[PDB]
RNA sequence: GUGAACCGGAUUGCCGUCAGGAAAUUAGGUGCGCUUAGCAGUAUUCCCCACGCUGUGGG
């Protein structure tokens, strides 16, 4: 869950298809890729005058 | 020559070489992507990479987090392998 | 392409026990069972030493599994989207043709790790319809580049052209 | 003090399986090196406790240890025994922490403070390097005809007996010729097992100058190592105190870095 | 001096701009059909929005009724073959089948700013001209059209910007003559940015440029080439770099 | 500074209720891996330093 002033959609974490490997499952890799995109956007477009939390 | 012909995990003499990453291939090869290991370690790390899909960065024998997996795989290899199948190549 | 041809020749040089050992390892990876890994290594790794364009480990392992299961004879000009297409005519246009067509077009949504059972049933309907010849080299060369659009673009095109005859 | 250790190797079972510990014993340079990493540098054991780094000779302490390898212990199992004598405490948990498949039993260590009196009956076992340095002329080629060249070689060859004497008598004479200086006298000495030992060793050799410079490209070249070995067992009597202790933990023959001098003493 | 902005962004399944029949707008390029978002959509998308409102501004930049506006916006174009689809929807009574349609594509955009006309329209003001340029940069990097967004919540954020200070206006739309085929070892965005790379590596062999990517995700060029002058990790830092190259300018 | 300059096709919508692929099949018939081999009673042991014309010390 999150709080903005402007709508930011995080659907582009999955532009690359997720290929199931022997170690993990679909769910963990999906949320890991989502976490990677969330981390990269949080460290990218970021303004100090309006910080966000979640 | 640099590793003094010793394995990086178990310290037995070194015969093969594993590639830590595949950033450059063929034309250019800086000798920092290569480590010296013996046959059992090469086969163990080879079987650790059959279905991993990590492409660029491969297994580092120096990093301690792989050591316990690698030793168990080597125990499996010593437990199961038939020498006579490796020789007499059918 | 060279290196493939010797790989298929070494596959045809195999004997009963080797075909059985690759048969028992159907539906699995290689790293679990050690005799399969050793046999595949002794059959594959010198070619990769000599030739750079030798098949990848996964595609070579899959093709070895399929050859051990079905044991088709190697002959040029008997590729899969021709025999599919020569077979599809003998069926009822109302019911059985979409049924075979759906199982044939399901391959464009699957990966090389996931392409063992549909290939198993497709060569099954070949073996049911009394065929003995198949171009393995062409199938290996198209599987090695299966992730490109022109390869499956010429896949069903060979099919359409064989079916329309 | 003196520190003694024992290592046990299976050397048997199913021949069809990989046996790295069995393979390690075929080369004496490898055996000596494997015993040689058993002593890290005060800094090395703080740097890599996991022993997962490149091995260099300079980050390990230097100590002239002695060892011998023995075999044929029954009990329905085969065993191979390595006995290491040293003047520092060995760290067996650091040398073999990734090589547990070599050994059929965990290592053991104990202290050794041998105190003796003069004129004491003692039982000893020793494998001696039977070598003599001799002047040899130079033969070359031997392509069906021998070519002689005037260079005379100063080389270390095996001790040779004549055609009319037993090997045991000549070996006993060679040992009693030396026993007055060490501090002991023989009464009996018999030959058990006589033979050769082979070893191979990496040696760097220059190949090509680097295009970017700063060194060469190099390539490993391997040099043979041949020695003569004769295992002996017998009974001795002591002649001097600080002299018998001068004999112990120093060596009796040559090639001591490759396990060729070790006195195993039992008071009989 | 002209400041030119190169723009690659991916977009979720939606329909931002439609014609009279409702279809997603589409142009023709490279022997096939291309997904299209109008430039007169990005204008009145960025314009009259709340984020951009931060001598009178928004008149010198974009005109209204011989104003000589100093901002030029081009038609966004997909980097692959357009793949439209039609959705089937039914209505309830809670006590007939229609059709709606949508398209998904990754678009390349292109922005150009005339500095001299902007300064001339500011009656000699210079900090205000750079202020308006920066304001348009922050607006354009964070603006979408307000299309069918309640049902298709398309709120994606960009994946790479390269800024140029070339002598004459020139786009990189000819880099996408060949449509992008997706391979297993990559994705759409990586291959699009690589196709952008192997068109700036040329020309000079056959100016400078500041580049930014969020936390340096998809680095420009697939070697260590100097095809971009500096690679930066923030939008504010890229804007400050643009202002710095214009002159001594603080954000 | 161009039939050009200014220029959003926008708002509304559950495909939801109904289904056994089912009945029946021996993969059986024949084959020696066979003729061979001391880890030891020797006459050069790959390199280096020191001392005399073989004895210590290090790889
Ligand atoms: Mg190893």
């Amino acid at each position: 869950v999150e709080f903005k002033n402007s709508p930011i959609s995080y659907a582009n974490a999955f532009v690359r298809p997720v290929s199931v490997v022997k170690e993990s499952d679909l769910v963990e890799q999906s949320i890991g890729q989502l976490s990677n995109y969330v981390n990269d956007i949080r460290l990218g477009y970021y303004d100090e005058q309006s910080p966000v939390i979640g | 020559v640099m590793d003094h012909a010793a394995c990086m995990v178990c310290k037995a003499p070194a015969t093969t070489v594993q590639h830590v990453n595949y950033r450059r291939a063929g034309g250019k090869e800086i000798p920092e992507d290569l480590r010296a290991l013996c046959r059992l370690c090469h086969d163990a790390c080879t079987m650790l990479e059959y279905g991993s899909g990590m492409t660029t960065n491969r297994i580092d024998p120096c990093d301690p987090i792989w050591r316990e997996r690698i030793l168990a795989k080597r125990k499996e290899i010593v437990e199961f392998r038939s020498r006579g199948q490796r020789f007499r190549k059918m | 392409n060279r290196g493939t041809v010797d790989f298929i020749a070494s596959l045809e040089n195999l004997k009963e026990g080797d075909l059985g050992i690759l048969r028992k390892l159907r539906g699995a990876r290689l790293d679990e069972k050690l005799p399969g890994f050793d046999l595949f290594s002794a059959l594959w790794w010198p070619l990769r030493q000599k030739n750079q364009r030798a098949p990848k480990r996964e595609v070579a392992w899959l093709i070895a599994k399929l050859f051990a299961e079905f044991r088709f004879e190697q002959r040029e000009g008997a590729t899969l989207p021709i025999l599919m297409g020569g077979i599809c005519r003998k069926l009822e246009p109302k019911k059985e043709l979409p049924r075979v067509l759906a199982r044939f077009d399901q391959l464009a949504s699957l990966d090389i790790m996931q392409m063992e059972e549909p290939l198993s049933v497709i060569m099954g309907i070949l073996r049911k319809h009394q065929q003995v010849c198949l171009d393995w080299v062409g199938l290996t060369d198209v599987l090695s580049f299966w992730e490109q659009e022109p390869v499956k673009r010429e896949w069903s095109d060979s099919f359409i052209k064989a079916y329309k005859i | 003090m003196i520190y003694l250790s024992r290592l046990l190797i299976d050397t048997g079972g199913n021949p069809d399986r990989p046996r790295p510990g069995r393979k390690w014993l075929d080369n004496i340079y490898n055996v000596h090196r494997r015993l040689s990493m058993a002593f890290p540098s005060g800094l090395r054991r703080e740097q890599d406790p996991h022993f997962l780094k490149p091995f260099s000779p300079n980050d390990f302490q230097k100590t002239p240890f002695l060892f011998r390898v023995d075999n044929n212990i029954d009990g329905n199992d085969k065993r191979a025994i390595i006995i290491v004598q040293s003047v520092l405490e060995p760290d067996w948990d650091y040398c073999f922490q990734n090589a547990l498949d070599f050994l059929a039993a965990p290592p053991e260590t104990k202290e050794y403070n041998p105190e003796f009196k003069a004129g004491q009956l003692l039982r000893f076992r020793l494998r001696v390097n039977a070598s003599v340095r001799r002047h040899i002329p130079e033969m070359v080629q031997q392509d069906g005809q021998t070519i002689e060249t005037g260079k005379i070689l100063h080389k270390r060859v095996s001790l040779t007996w004549d055609a009319s004497s037993t090997p045991d008598q000549a070996l006993a004479d060679w040992l009693a010729a030396k026993s007055p200086k060490l501090g002991f006298t023989l009464q009996r000495c018999e030959l058990l097992q006589l033979g050769w030992v082979y070893g191979s060793k990496p040696e760097p050799k220059n190949v090509k100058v680097k295009e970017q410079g700063q060194g060469y490209w190099r390539e490993h070249k391997y040099n043979p190592l041949r020695f003569r070995a004769a295992l002996l067992e017998g009974v001795l009597e002591v002649d001097d105190p600080k002299l018998f202790l001068k004999t112990l933990s120093s060596g009796i023959g040559k090639a001591k870095s490759f396990g060729f001098g070790l006195l195993s003493v039992l008071p009989i | 001096m002209l400041i030119e902005i190169h723009m690659i962004q991916n977009h979720s399944p939606a329909n931002l701009n439609r014609d009279d029949l409702g279809a997603p707008k589409t142009c023709y390029f490279g022997g096939v059909l291309r997904s299209r978002i109008s430039s007169q959509c990005i204008k009145r998308s960025i314009r009259t929005s709340n984020d951009f409102k931060a001598l009178a501004p928004d008149i010198a930049l974009c005109g209204r009724m011989t104003v000589e506006a100093a901002l030029q916006v081009a038609h966004a174009i997909s980097t692959h073959i357009a793949r439209p689809e039609i959705d089937y929807f039914v209505a309830a009574d809670d006590v007939h089948i229609g059709e709606s349609m949508f398209a998904s594509a990754c678009f390349y955009k292109y922005f150009s700013i005339d500095w001299e006309q902007l300064v001339k329209n500011l009656k000699g003001d210079t900090n205000l001209a750079a202020h308006t340029v920066g304001a348009f940069l922050l607006a354009a990097a964070k603006t979408n059209p307000s299309g069918k967004q309640n049902s298709f919540a398309a709120h994606n954020y960009p994946d790479g910007i390269l800024v140029e200070f070339k002598n004459s206006p020139i786009s990189y739309a000819n880099a996408f003559v060949r449509p992008v085929s997706v391979v297993k070892e990559s994705d759409l965005v990586e291959q699009s940015i690589g196709q952008l790379s192997n068109y700036v590596n040329d020309i000079r062999l056959g100016v400078i440029g500041f580049w930014f990517s969020p936390n340096n995700r998809y680095p420009l060029g697939y070697k260590h080439s100097k095809l971009a002058s500096r690679n930066i990790g923030n939008l504010n830092e890229l804007v400050g770099a643009v202002l710095d190259y214009i002159g001594g300018f603080k954000w």
